[PDB]
């Protein structure tokens, strides 16, 4: 399916992990920030209509 | 604040604002200078 | 019959080399966590 | 510091592309089903299509036809059909008639050339062969018809047609023009050419781990 | 202007009603024949 996926590159630049940002609002709020990890807060990550 | 509005002004170089590739020397290799200028044009307004 | 993908399906979206970074890519891939149709070679 | 000199490194690779044995084709497909050659791991000189007098145009879009010889392409797709001489005005990107819709539907962001020259010497007799009716569809009660072709008939007559799709991707060029390569230099700064993909910069041999695709 | 002659009478950067209202340095008058199919040709930035 057509998705936006966040793409780990190492420093050897293999893609070692990814984040589906349409999983779940964790992911959204991932690719929302550019970033795997999430410090404690609140994130405007979307819009929803 | 500094580090993200310096990679925002240098990320915002990729971007088409309109042009049919946001590289300069694209336009420059594929166009001759009157079509090349409509679309340099674009890419100036964008990155001023 | 079927199983779940996990994170399995990932791939390199384009021919270049980049590291120790973090990039948004979209393009057709596997979700995350869907259903994977499974069958057999025989039995 | 502007650069010392220019560098230009193109694919090790010298056979002549094989645009002949498109333009110079017995038959040119009929335009409901117009047919496409695949030009690949060759050397395209634009130039002796270009300063032929045998075309009534050369137009391009997306590049201009001066420029085609510093272009380096991983993939040319050549279409080749015939049409009335009026209908060449509906072979270009976002155009609106029946040749622009019902069989030869170009994209509306086009790159390539569209290059078409009159054929009533050759395409004439009449001869009632040549069969007419998304984006390269191809659109085989419904519509079907065919072009009357007399030496008599000039919007009338038979032109032929080769419009060439040109492939700017990312991957291992393997069409690229004449343009010779220079010998590689490093440490100083200089105009670099890659495959077409030119820039300014100091070359350095580098540490770095690319995987065998990139 | 006014004569049924001209094929065509194509002005850039200026427009042929407005040219009465205008005074030049010089006026310069290039002739020369050409076969109709490239008129096209005699403009800014076309190409042949
Ligand atoms: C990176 O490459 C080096 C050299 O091949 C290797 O020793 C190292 O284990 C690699 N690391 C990862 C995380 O792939
Ligand atoms: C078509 O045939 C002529 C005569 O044999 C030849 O000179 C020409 O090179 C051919 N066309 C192309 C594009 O090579």
């Amino acid at each position: 399916q057509p998705r936006t996926f966040l793409l780990k590159y190492n420093e050897n630049g293999t893609i070692t992990d990814a984040v589906d940002c349409a999983l779940d609002p964790l992911s959204e709020t991932k690719c929302t920030l550019k970033s795997f990890t999430v410090e404690k807060g609140i994130y405007q990550t979307s819009n929803f209509r | 604040q500094n580090a993200q509005a310096l990679n925002t002004l240098v990320k915002q170089l990729s971007s088409n604002f309109g042009a049919i590739s946001s590289v300069l020397n694209d336009i420059l290799s594929r166009l001759d200078p009157p079509e090349a200028e409509v679309q340099i044009d674009r890419l100036i307004t964008g990155r001023l | 019959a079927y199983t779940n993908s996990f994170t399995r399906g990932v791939y390199y979206p384009d021919k270049v080399f980049r590291s120790s970074v973090l990039h948004s890519t979209q393009d057709l891939f596997l979700p995350f966590f869907s259903n994977v149709t499974w069958f057999h070679a025989i039995h | 510091v502007q650069p010392t000199e220019s560098i230009v490194r193109f694919p090790n690779i010298t056979n002549l592309c094989p645009f002949g044995e498109v333009f110079n084709a017995t038959r040119f497909a009929s335009v409901y089903a117009w047919n496409r050659k695949r030009i690949s791991n060759c050397v395209a000189d634009y130039s002796v299509l270009y300063n032929s007098a045998s075309f009534s145009t050369f137009k391009c879009y997306g590049v201009s036809p001066t420029k085609l010889n510093d272009l380096c392409f991983t993939n040319v797709y050549a279409d080749s059909f015939v049409i009335r001489g009026d209908e060449v005005r509906q072979i270009a990107p976002g155009q609106t008639g029946k040749i622009a819709d019902y069989n030869y539907k170009l994209p509306d962001d086009f790159t390539g050339c569209v290059i078409a020259w009159n054929s009533n010497n050759l395409d004439s007799k009449g001869n009632y062969n040549y069969l007419y009716r998304k984006p390269f569809e191809r659109d085989i009660y419904f519509p079907l018809q065919s072009y009357g072709f007399q030496p008599t008939n000039v919007g009338y007559q038979p032109y032929r047609v080769v419009v060439l799709s040109f492939e700017l991707l990312h991957a291992p060029a393997t069409v690229c023009g004449p343009k010779k390569s220079t010998n590689l230099v490093k440490n100083k700064c200089v105009n670099f050419n890659f495959n077409g993909l030119t820039g300014t910069g100091v070359l350095t041999e580098s540490n770095k781990k690319f995987l065998p695709f990139q």
